């Protein structure tokens, strides 16, 4: 992806429910198809709502209590041409807001185009065969904040090292500190 | 005092027992080094046999209790794991490096200055290695790949025929290769199907142009060789549809509940309609299919495949140009089917081969595909098989993706153990003896060449260590260094014109490996275990 | 205490070779019993409590329990010939016990097993090459060709004294079972063809049928049981009324509420009997159930229906008639009801309804209906019928004939020596070690006869020494030379083949192995 707007979702995609005990009483023979027909269109408004804005990259939270994403959803989205992380934690949040820059967004109603993070780069890339990673590079307000990426033959060789690094951080903040 | 309540180590008792168990790991897998070896033999309690000598299954398959031990087996697993080929090299080398730098430890010498040492030396090597380069494009081409893959598929059970295995594994390549940015030749592997069936030989097993699946038809009245027919690929369940947890259905009008019941069945009826309305044959479903559903594909003549693997499918539909389509629906609200994401295949014969069946898909109009179907005699011998074409694979992308050659054998490290002796008289600080070890320890594989072919040692070694001295002064001599090692005879040949071909990754990986190792295993001296 | 592993034991080269030799060798000197006309039958007791009397070789293989790695490997690939083609499961594994006997001589002389599996491939190489010359063609008109190659095959069972009807019946079955769908496909998987064992009767009553047959009575006996020309119909679904699969719940308020569903539910079962009998059928097969009010319905009609069949029994049928199992009645139409059949006949075989479907027009499906004594005996019988048919199938899908008896090897091993005198290097010996490794058949064959080894075996050497004697053989009931020309037996080239490659991948898988590491409680 080259030139993407990334952006937070903190709600879900799928059938509506709402807080207290729902139910559907279908009582004829059109009603099971009207009920479906109802949820697709739903579906595609969403999705709408969601492309109208000009999105490239979604962030979906994790959520227990109920699906965050479907596969009718995920469908539409692959169509639209729009990467789905449907992969974030409810700890990372507040990183990841001031990295790359992006207000959360718990409403389809205050999803504007403004609330997104412009980027640069947003592209995949894979090892020599130790699992996938994810890297974004290129924003236009970026934070305070970075990262460090520790590597290594064995995971006791990394642990030493990102011990030696922590060793290293906190000895330049105390010559900070001190001054002296 | 010190209450610990643990057994301790301090002192010399440590690093005995870490060089005792490196050595009887080293010699434990050094009976399969080199294509003179043989195989070996694991068997589990309950009479499993399982038959490989690859290097990293042989460490899998042991049960390690000993750190010093866990060490060296997730480090093969790390090099199986990244290049793919020269498992057990690396952790001999390791061990020799180790034994080597014992007896520096022992010397009263501080293990920073050997580990220094064995840095520089590496480097050295490193560096050394990049100028004993061979273009495989500036020369032939297509007759070094093919004693590339008959080098790594020489100390398998195929090493008598493998000039057959080799060119299946060249045209699996070249009809495996994908199309990207056109910058860089991408060879991806694991995409061809490998099946094992016994009961034909080895002469036997040709490579078949296309992906095969191993599932059979439906139901007996579908046909079983359909002459251009087009590929469907779908992901869903096609069964009786059901509500559902939050949609109930209470039946209040007696009336309606017949009515309910009908269209409960004709709606996966006319989803089928609507389905094979663009005239399709072979039909790929992932889930299962019920028996309602399978008497429409009998009576409109096609093929309903069920239990479909994610993976095989993914491949269909990117040989055959498709689209695995997860629903019916589109960008408005009614389901509807197109015929411009529908397949084109050639001919599609479901063979039978060994009492069981399997469905066989010819090359496409989009891409090409290919699958090799090993045959072998039992079980043992087909993963053998198996584990040699893959490893025949990986060597085959290495040298494609390296795009450079080097003569392997008792050569490469016979030079650098000369270069690294050559190299020791400019470092007159206390690295010294650090570089000598390094170049004495690059030498245990010719040693260990030598020993599994039950010939002279000593004299073929003074032999390589001489040729190597004449070819490294006067510039007149300077193709005395593709000598190689010939274990047929005993006797030095040309390992460059029609010898031994090996790629540039794996040497150097390696070597960095067992350095590593070597150094984050030499800083141990002191072990504490605690009680459960 | 300091360990690198638990539970773990590891042995040296030569032992573990020798000790892989010395299981082959008990293995193939246990094997080497049953072999020719002149063998003996073997009983084992299997841990259910039954009794396995019979003379195949894989048969006794697989009922015994061993812990040797080679013996696995031995049993596996034996199972594989057998599971491949059928035919050659006790030669395979005597020329792999001859090959490790004659080769562990060199293997004791401090030689390498590389050379020594280069030239076991160079030897296989010539003997292919020389089994497909000394090919010999045959027609697949001829019956009586057939016929007496069958014959000759199954000579060693028990069944010598009745394959005069045994080989017509497998010519029959595999002429029936042969069916060309769709395409340029001919297969032949043998699944149609039901073997069902009886017992009682003589053994001359057995005898093929043009049909299929079904253990199973009628629903009511009212029906009728003796039909001429009837219209068989086939179904997949059930007859009555069953619930759904949304959760769906009735509330109900009124009085004639129940009556009215109880009315519905009668109206729905006698709507689908209509439908059935719209299209005028006769016998009903069905794989469910079937309750009271499809019962009279179809009654009312004079309508046959048979409840619970199975799946392979339904493709049966419908392949012997050429009808297709529909399971849906609204749209059963007029294309998918059979009228191939000629006779529905339903007897008592002691206490027992049997249905009997014979009489057809081109049916597709035998079913070999086999009279004996116990079930040791039905069985035996089962399988020389299986293993007749699987010889058939390869005999009609390769037309090649190879000389019978010790002929061929004799032939091959005369080719080898010939062939070895334009040799050099230490790859002489093997090639010669293997050569002189094939008359193990043709010794054992003379063991079990004449026990004449030595004379009959220089006899046979002297004969195919000469430059047009290549068919001459051992007799198996007598013990003097004879040609295969006038005496009759033959064997297929393919079965061979498959023999000598097996062999050759177990010699060759065996003789590559040096290390025996056991001890780590799998994974
Ligand atoms: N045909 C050959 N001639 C000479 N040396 C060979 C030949 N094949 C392999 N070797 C050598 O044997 C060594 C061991 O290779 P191998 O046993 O295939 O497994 P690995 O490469 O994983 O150690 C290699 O370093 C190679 O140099
Ligand atoms: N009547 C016979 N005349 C000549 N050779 C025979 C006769 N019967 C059996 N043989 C030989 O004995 C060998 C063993 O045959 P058999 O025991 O029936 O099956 P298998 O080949 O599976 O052991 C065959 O290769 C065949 O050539
Ligand atoms: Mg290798
Ligand atoms: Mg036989």
């Amino acid at each position: 992806v080259e030139k993407a707007k990334i952006g937070l979702i903190q709600f879900c995609l799928s059938a509506p429910k709402t807080d207290m005990d729902n139910q559907i009483v279908v009582s004829d023979y059109a009603q099971m198809d009207r009920v479906l027909r109802e949820e697709r269109a739903y579906i595609l408004n969403l999705v709408k709502q969601i492309k109208k804005t000009g999105c490239n990259v979604l962030l979906i939270q994790k959520s227990i209590l109920r699906d965050a994403l479907s596969d009718l959803a995920l469908h539409f989205l692959n169509k639209m041409k729009i990467m789905v992380i449907k992969d974030i934690e409810r700890e990372d949040i507040e990183f990841i807001c001031k990295t790359i820059g992006t207000k959360p967004v718990a409403h389809i109603d205050q999803f504007t185009a403004d609330m997104l993070g412009s980027a640069e780069l947003a592209e995949e890339v894979n090892l020599n065969g130790s699992g996938k990673l994810l890297k974004i590079t290129g924003c236009a307000s970026p934070g305070k904040t970075v990262t460090i990426v520790v590597r290594g033959s064995n995971k006791l060789v990394i642990e030493e090292a990102e011990r030696s690094i922590h060793d290293a951080l906190c000895v330049i903040r105390c010559l900070v500190k001190k001054r002296a | 005092p010190l209450s610990v309540f643990g057994d301790r180590s301090t002192g010399e008792t440590i690093r005995s027992q870490n060089v005792m168990a490196a050595a009887s790991i080293a010699n434990i897998v050094k009976s399969s080094l080199g294509p003179v070896g043989l195989d070996k033999m694991l068997v589990d309690d309950i009479g499993d046999v399982t038959i490989t000598n690859d290097g990293a299954t042989i460490l899998k398959l042991l049960e390690v209790e000993h750190p010093a031990a866990k060490v060296l087996c997730e480090l093969a697993d790390l090099q199986d794991k990244e290049v793919g080929d020269g498992t057990t090299s690396v952790v001999i080398i390791a061990a020799e490096l180790l034994k080597n730098a014992d007896e520096l430890v022992k010397q009263k010498i501080h293990p920073t200055s050997v580990i220094s040492g064995y840095r520089l030396a590496c480097k050295e090597a490193v560096r050394y290695i990049n100028e004993n380069l061979i273009v495989n494009t500036d020369e032939l081409g297509r007759d070094c790949l093919i004693n590339a893959a008959k080098t790594s598929m020489s100390s398998k059970i195929i090493g008598i025929n493998g000039d057959f295995f080799a060119n299946m594994v060249v045209d699996a390549v070249l009809a495996i290769k994908y199309t990207d940015i056109r910058g860089q030749p991408r060879y991806p592997v694991n995409s061809v199907n490998i099946l094992k069936a016994h009961g034909r030989s080895q002469m036997e097993s040709m490579l078949i142009s296309g992906y095969a699946l191993n599932c059979v038809v439906g139901s007996q009245g579908m046909p079983k060789r359909i002459v251009n027919a087009k590929i469907a690929c779908l992901d869903f369940s096609l069964q009786k549809t059901k509500m559902k947890l939050g949609v109930q259905v209470v039946i209040t009008d007696p009336e309606k509940l017949d009515q309910i019941r009908q269209r409960e069945s004709d709606i996966t009826k006319e989803r089928i309609q609507k389905i094979l309305a663009t005239g399709a044959n072979v039909i790929l479903t992932t889930g299962g299919i019920d028996d309602m559903c399978l008497k429409y594909f009998v009576e409109a003549g096609a093929m309903a495949v069920r239990r479909v693997l994610k993976r095989d499918l993914k491949r269909i539909a990117k040989a055959s140009g498709a689209t695995i389509l997860s629903t019916l629906a589109n960008l408005e609200g009614e389901e509807t089917f197109e015929a411009a994401m529908l397949g084109q295949a050639e001919e599609v014969v479901q063979e039978r081969i060994c009492d069981d069946e399997l469905i066989l898909i010819k090359n496409t109009k989009a891409r090409t595909s290919a699958s090799i179907i090993l045959r072998g005699a039992n079980d043992f011998m087909c993963d053998e098989m198996e584990r040699s074409l893959h490893d025949a694979l990986c060597v085959v992308k290495r040298v494609l993706e390296s795009k450079s050659v080097v003569p392997g054998g008792g050569a490469v490290e016979a030079a650098l153990s000369i270069y690294l002796e050559n190299y020791a008289t400019s470092m007159g600080s206390r690295e010294q003896l650090a570089i000598a070890e390094f170049a004495r320890s690059l030498l245990v594989i010719p040693n260990t060449l030598a020993v599994n072919a039950a010939q002279d040692s000593t004299d073929l070694v003074a032999k390589l260590r001489a040729f190597h001295n004449e070819a490294q002064v006067n510039p007149e001599r300077k193709n005395l260094k593709w000598i190689g090692l010939d274990l047929s005879n005993g006797k030095p040949r040309d390992n460059k014109q029609a010898g031994v071909f090996e790629p540039t990754i794996v040497k150097v990986k390696s070597l960095k490996f067992a350095t590593e190792a070597a150094i984050t295993i030499l800083r141990i001296d002191d072990l504490i275990k605690l009680h459960p | 205490v300091l360990v690198l592993s638990q539970n773990t034991k590891r042995e040296s080269g030569r032992k573990v070779q020798s000790g892989n030799i010395n299981a082959a060798k008990t293995i193939a000197d246990i094997i080497r019993t049953c072999l020719g006309p002149k063998s003996m039958m073997k009983m084992l007791l299997d841990p259910m409590g039954g009794i396995v009397m019979t003379n195949d070789g894989n048969a006794i293989l697989r009922e015994i329990q061993v812990q040797h790695p080679a013996a696995k490997s031995m049993i596996e690939i034996s199972r594989t010939q057998d599971e491949e083609v059928g035919d050659g499961t006790t030669s395979v594994i005597i020329l792999a016990g001859e090959m490790l006997s004659v080769a562990e001589h060199f293997l004791e002389q401090q030689m390498h097993p590389t050379v020594v599996i280069s030239a076991y491939r160079k030897a296989l190489d010539d003997m292919i090459s020389t089994l497909k010359k000394i090919s010999i063609p045959v027609d697949i008109s001829d019956s009586d060709m057939m016929l007496n190659i069958i014959n000759s095959s199954i000579t060693t069972k028990a069944i010598s004294r009745w394959s005069s009807l045994a080989c017509n019946i497998a010519l029959d079955a595999v002429k029936m079972v042969q069916f060309e769908e769709n395409g340029r496909k001919e297969i032949d998987i043998k699944k149609y063809a039901r073997v069902e064992k009886i017992p009682g009767g003589i053994i001359e009553d057995s005898c093929v049928l043009r049909g299929v047959m079904i253990n199973k009575d009628v629903t009511h006996p009212r029906m009728r049981r003796y039909i001429k020309n009837p219209r068989i119909v086939l179904l997949d679904s059930s007859l009555e009324y069953k619930k759904g699969e949304s959760q769906t719940d009735i509330e109900i308020t009124r009085e004639e509420d129940f009556t009215r569903i109880l009315q519905m539910e009668e109206e729905y079962i006698q709507q689908l009997c209509e439908d059935i009998i719209q299209l005028k059928p006769d016998v009903v097969i069905t794989e469910k159930g079937i309750s009271d009010l499809a019962q009279h319905y179809l009654m009312r009609a004079n309508i046959t229906a048979i409840r619970r069949v199975r799946k392979t029994d339904n493709n049966r049928i419908a392949r012997a008639c050429g009808a297709r199992i529909v399971s849906r009645p609204e749209e059963l139409r007029e294309d998918d009801v059979g009228t191939g059949a000629g006779l529905l006949e339903i007897k008592k075989i002691g206490d027992e309804y049997f249905t009997f479907i014979t009489d057809c027009k081109d049916p597709k499906a035998c079913t070999i209906l086999l009279r004996g004594a116990s079930k040791e005996i039905l069985s035996e019988v089962e399988r020389n019928l299986q293993d007749a048919m699987q010889v058939c199938r390869n005999v009609l899908l390769d037309p090649q004939l190879v000389p019978g008896g010790g002929a061929s090897e004799m032939a091959v091993a005369h080719a080898l020596t010939e062939k070895s005198k334009a040799m050099t290097g230490v790859e002489q010996w093997p090639y010669r070690a293997v050569a002189q490794a094939l008359e193990v058949i043709p010794r054992t064959l003379i063991q079990n006869c004449g026990a004449s080894t030595i004379r009959l075996l220089t006899s046979l050497r002297a004969k195919h020494t000469q430059e047009n004697c290549e068919t001459w053989g051992v007799n198996g009931e007598t013990g003097t030379l004879v040609d295969m020309k006038e005496l009759g037996i033959w064997e297929p080239l393919a079965v061979k083949l498959q023999t000598y490659k097996t062999a050759v991948e177990t010699a060759v898988l065996l003789l590559r192995i040096d290390d025996i590491v056991s001890g780590h409680k799998k994974k």
